[PDB]
């Protein structure tokens, strides 16, 4: 969903 | 000691607002970011949101403008303010600490789940009940095959997680035992948590992902949830044992994850 839950993965 | 105490009243009335308060005896709040997860009475695990390391509140597409996270970093308190309360929200509400503290690169995810605060958001109802013969319901969407199974001590069994939208490689397998919070078993499809030997093998790419339970000991009788982190952020269906000589009741309580 958002930069936040998306932390350091892709 | 690091102790995550998520606070809740037991019973609350629909329409108003619930402030779920995680008082953390151990860490300062900007270091190991708190993730919030609801498991309702006969439904399954929905991820609600995460307030991250600097200060960003990321949220679920269904539970979006209801949820307001404030936080007091001097008193050690994360406040999830849930506005406009609905009659089906009876559940055990969890707050979960991160494995990485401040640094993002190659994200390891989650370690300390708090005890689960049981809050009934329902003025006369809850989920399933009666009088002796009364209690049974479990209906969730994300296809894990086989979820209902019959394996004994020694028997090898493979759980195939097919995702509703495509995942690439980004899946954490969470083992919930009977009376326990969901434990992190294998992160990023195939990378094991520091502690567990090479025995539960999570293997796959794109949409279909295979957890082989190889040497099945008494600790392996558990519910294995797929946390997909690519499109949405959802925990899927898991695993349950069907008891043949028992009251087999299934009331249709619809959870869309």
């Amino acid at each position: 969903w958002n930069p936040g839950d998306y932390g350091g993965i892709l | 000691q690091v102790q995550l105490l998520e606070s809740g009243p037991g019973l609350v009335r629909p329409s108003e607002t619930l402030s779920l308060t995680c008082t953390v005896s151990g860490f300062s709040l900007t270091s190991f970011s708190v993730s919030w997860v609801r498991h309702p009475s006969g439904k399954g695990p929905e991820w609600m949101g995460r307030m991250w390391y600097d200060g960003y509140t990321a949220y679920n597409s269904a539970l979006k403008s209801r949820l307001s996270i404030s936080r007091d970093t001097s008193k050690n308190q994360v406040f999830l303010k849930m506005n406009s309360l609905q009659t089906d929200d009876t559940g055990t509400y969890y707050c979960t600490r991160d494995l990485y503290g401040g640094y993002p690169l190659g994200f390891w995810y989650f370690d300390f789940w708090g005890p689960g605060t049981m809050v009934t958001v329902s003025s006369g109802g809850g989920g399933s009940g009666g009088g002796g013969s009364g209690g049974g319901g479990s209906d969730i969407k994300l296809t894990q095959s086989p979820s209902l199974l019959s394996a004994s001590v020694g028997d090898r069994v493979t759980l195939s997680c097919k995702g509703s939208q495509n995942i690439n490689n980004y899946l954490a397998w969470y083992q919930q035992k009977l009376g326990e919070a969901p434990k992190l078993l294998i992160y990023n499809t195939n990378s094991l948590q520091t502690g567990i030997p090479s025995r539960f093998s999570g293997s796959g790419s794109g949409t279909d992902y295979t957890l082989t339970i190889s040497s099945l000991q008494p600790e392996d009788v558990a519910t294995y949830f797929c946390y997909q982190y690519n499109n949405g952020y959802t925990f899927g269906a898991g695993t349950k044992l069907e008891l043949k000589a028992a009251e087999q009741k299934l009331i249709s309580e619809e959870d869309l994850n």
